[PDB]
RNA sequence: GGGAUUGCUGACUGAUAGUGCAAACAGUACUGUGAAGGAACUAAUGAAACUGGGCUAUAAGUGCGCAUUCCACCAAUACGU
RNA sequence: ACGUCUAUUGGACCCGAAACCGAUCGAUCUAGCGACGUGCAGGUCUGACUUUAAUCAGGACCGAACCCGUGUCUGUUGCAAGAGACUGGGAU
RNA sequence: AGUCAUAGGUAGCAGAACGUUCUGGAACAAUUACGCUGAAAACAGUAACAGAAUUGAAGCUGCUAACAUAAGUAACACUAAAUGGAUAACAUGGCCGUAAGCCCAAGGUUUUGCAUAACAAACAGUGAAUACGGUU
RNA sequence: UACCGUACUGCAAACCGACUCAGGUGGGCUAGUAUAUAUACUCAGGCCAUAGAAUCAACCAUGUUAAAGGAACUCGGCAAAAU
RNA sequence: CAUGGAAUCUGUGAAUUUGAAAUCUUCGUGCAGAUGCGAAGGCGCUGGCAAGGGACGAAGAGACCCUAUGCAGCUUCGCUGG
């Protein structure tokens, strides 16, 4: 089966600067994958009714674009996307010690994490849903606070 | 030695090995008294010896590029507590502590 | 003068010396790559990745 | 002896030992944080004065069907 | 500055006499909790003794005193 | 001459042997800037060195699985099941 | 002809050189060159220009950052397969 | 089966045997062996007759692996300094302060965060929205 | 108005030296006495984890002081002291 | 006298070396300088902390000399080559 080719750093350096295509076709049969991560249970109850959150984070593949995630969410799931922020992650290293001790090492496939900021759909904008105290008192209280303890060592008992 | 003054000899030294020897003697005493039906205060430590364990080989970095070792050693303990025909001489005189004072 | 530290790491120099393209630029570098293939090495060059 | 023939033999040799990136590929996977490797994205524009301009015909358009609601085919067929 | 031959098991045992520890001829034993220590050392709960029941000290009455607590 | 299938082929070897590799991932881990070098590891059994203690002081049966030859269907020319 | 023992050609009872000839890889250590860029606290002396004035020169001097390693001592399976301390040399 | 003669040996030469693995002669260990001795030796105690050998090891500063000795010896001395029943949050004391502080580069590439042991890596974390660096 | 970098470390226990190696590693920012980025103490900030515990061995290393002399030492005032 | 090792304790924890050792002295002998042979004598046994005369201590199968059908580089009115 045809799969991921090896790439070479000198080859991408020499044959550099990918050019934009001359024509872009509307994408029938798209191949694009998104998944949410874990939500807080109160956020899960926030999604169970009325289906909305201000900030949702997604796992995607690293060959996507902020424009593609925004266009896909707006086109398919009917959302209003305000901004997308993308982070490229390496896969996790995995260790799966063998019948003779070898230290078999794996690497998960690289993924891109998108932070999508949403917008209230139509007329429902009330669900942004949030006395005073002086900031001089805040800083003066946070300056007389006890310091954080130094981090214990993994063999150290406290 | 008998069992109580063996516990006394282990409990009177600051060595790290004495805690492991106490663990072995306490395990042997627990087997002898609850697993078996031997009488206490007559148990004598009639057989105790140390055998080799599996080592963990390491490396130490001598000067001029020469290698060395910091092998982590292990050992085993076999303890056998016999029961004597009479309660024996305790070999170490039991005196009153500092707390037992008027 | 203490020796032993001849390897001063640099990604630019590593790819520019032992990379794929300088190996392919000359004929004897191409037979170097060919005998790396005939031996069966899993990593063909220092800059190969996927 | 040609340059393309050597690269094709390298790729055929790399067809074996493929899948979930085991062994040397675990370290080689970290080249994407060392030399600014360009991923498999489609370019949507070009720099003229250092400000990027997205060409509007290269913006992504998805031809989604009119209604995927009460459509009579599901992703699963009954046994 | 270097051994010329290999030490035998008998010679090694003779050389290792300094490494052995002497047995102690006295011990202070608490009758309640069965603790063991020297006669000059406290081995009750204030020191390390998780088995202490306080019966090691059998009398401690001291109610009266008067002073200025500095606050 | 060279590259792959088959060997009712072997007075070839049987895990320090036989290929460098009988193994989850061997041209691997690892070494070297690089070309290049390049391991160990099967399943049971558990010898010696070594170190503590003690002492002394009936060349058979019975089940399965196939191969050979009979049979009866066969492409009907090497056997096809 | 077989068997045994010698002999010759083969690596020819086994292990061990310094070598010689080719054609791979190495200036990420180091030597030279080339392109681009950066740095040289504080003072001292001499010469020149202009002065109502916020300029230049010296393979100049003392001296930090920086570069090097003179002497002594320590260290010698060392902290280090060439280091440390104190004195040192250069520092437009 | 009674008399005689011979029997020190290096280099070397000659003669007789023991043992290991495999094969041929149809098959010599399915259900083991185990009276502890015998023989001049090599050895034997699970055939024998022939054959084919990667056929015998204290001895090559041989190679590989394991285990000792030195030996619980040397080392754990470059530095600022620690104390209070804790590598403490608190208190006391000290050290650097053109660094032993702060911000980056090269290089490294997850070494980064969480549990008064614990069952926790299997889980998290890097957001370009100031004309940030690159790509030109 | 996309794509890549953004964690952590970076005079160092995370880089180059087989090591938690007394070695080597580029640029920038900075307060007072005060006056120079030197020197002594200190600001902001950081640190007192990687062997601990007492004590009068000899001896070794590194220093302080030393009466009267003073290179008489030594291959050589080397090393210290001194300006 | 001061600081830091060393010496004591607790915890971590090597290596050089090693035919086997249960290894005395003197004189003699001897591959020609003996722990091991001969004669005479001495010695309760085992260690810690020190000093290093011996164990022809250990560390390099090359300090110097000689030899090889020995190599290597260099030199020249050594030889031969376009
Ligand atoms: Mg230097
Ligand atoms: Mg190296
Ligand atoms: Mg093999
Ligand atoms: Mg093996
Ligand atoms: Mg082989
Ligand atoms: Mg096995
Ligand atoms: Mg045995
Ligand atoms: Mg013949
Ligand atoms: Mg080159
Ligand atoms: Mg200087
Ligand atoms: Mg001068
Ligand atoms: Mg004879
Ligand atoms: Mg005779
Ligand atoms: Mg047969
Ligand atoms: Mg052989
Ligand atoms: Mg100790
Ligand atoms: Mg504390
Ligand atoms: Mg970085
Ligand atoms: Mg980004
Ligand atoms: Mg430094
Ligand atoms: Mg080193
Ligand atoms: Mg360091
Ligand atoms: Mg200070
Ligand atoms: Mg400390
Ligand atoms: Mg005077
Ligand atoms: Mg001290
Ligand atoms: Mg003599
Ligand atoms: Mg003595
Ligand atoms: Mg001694
Ligand atoms: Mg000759
Ligand atoms: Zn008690």
């Amino acid at each position: 089966e045809q799969e991921t080719r090896l790439r070479f750093v000198s080859s991408e350096w020499r044959s550099g600067r990918p050019q934009p295509p001359e024509r872009r076709i509307p994408i029938c049969f798209p191949n694009i994958t998104l998944q949410m991560m874990k939500l807080t249970p109160e956020q899960m109850d926030q999604v169970k009714e009325t289906g909305w959150l201000r900030e949702v984070a997604f796992k995607t593949t690293p060959d996507v674009t902020k424009l593609e995630i925004a266009a896909f969410l707006q086109s398919v799931y009917g959302m209003n996307v305000e901004r997308v922020s993308t982070i490229n992650y390496l896969g996790r290293r995995r260790l799966a010690i063998s019948r003779n001790g070898k230290r078999l090492w794996w690497r998960e496939d690289d993924w891109k994490k998108a932070y999508v900021i949403f917008r209230p759909p139509a007329g429902q904008e009330h669900l942004l849903t949030r006395q005073q105290r002086p900031v001089i008192e805040q800083i003066r209280e946070a300056a007389r606070a006890p310091r954080l303890p130094p981090r214990p060592y993994p063999w150290e008992r406290r | 030695l008998p069992y109580p003054d063996a516990v006394a000899q282990c409990s009177l030294v600051p060595h790290k090995a004495a805690r492991y020897m106490l663990q072995a003697l306490e395990a042997a005493h627990a087997d002898a008294t609850e697993v078996k039906g031997l009488d206490a205060e007559r148990l004598v430590v009639g057989t105790v010896f140390v055998t080799r364990g599996a080592y963990e080989p390491g490396i130490s970095y001598h000067s001029k590029g020469r290698p060395g070792s910091k092998t982590f050693h292990r050992s085993h303990i076999r303890v056998v507590l016999n029961q004597a025909a009479e309660r024996p001489a305790p070999f170490a005189r039991i005196v009153a502590p500092l707390m037992s004072r008027r | 003068g203490n020796r032993g530290n001849t390897y001063q790491p640099s990604r630019r120099k590593r790819v520019n010396r032992h990379g794929l393209e300088k190996r392919l630029s000359t004929p004897q570098g191409r037979e170097v790559l060919l005998r790396r293939l005939r031996k069966g090495r899993w990593r063909i060059t220092v800059d190969s990745f996927r | 002896i040609g340059r393309e023939a050597v690269v094709d033999l390298i790729q055929q040799s790399a067809a074996k030992q493929s899948g979930i990136r085991k062994g040397w590929q675990v370290k080689a996977a970290t080249w994407v944080k060392r030399v600014h490797v360009d991923r498999g994205d489609v370019k949507v524009g070009r720099l003229e004065g250092g400000e990027f301009q997205v060409l509007p015909h290269l913006r992504p358009r998805y031809f989604v069907p009119a209604d995927l609601d009460k459509f009579q085919l599901k992703p699963y067929v009954e046994v | 500055a270097t051994p010329k031959k290999k030490l035998s098991l008998h010679r090694r045992g003779n050389r290792r006499v300094w490494y052995w520890l002497k047995r102690k001829t006295e011990v202070a034993k608490c009758s309640y909790c069965g603790a063991l220590s020297g006669r000059n050392q406290m081995f009750s709960g204030a020191a390390g003794n998780s088995a202490c029941t306080g019966q090691c000290v059998e009398q401690a009455p001291t109610p009266p005193a008067s002073s200025y607590p500095a606050e």
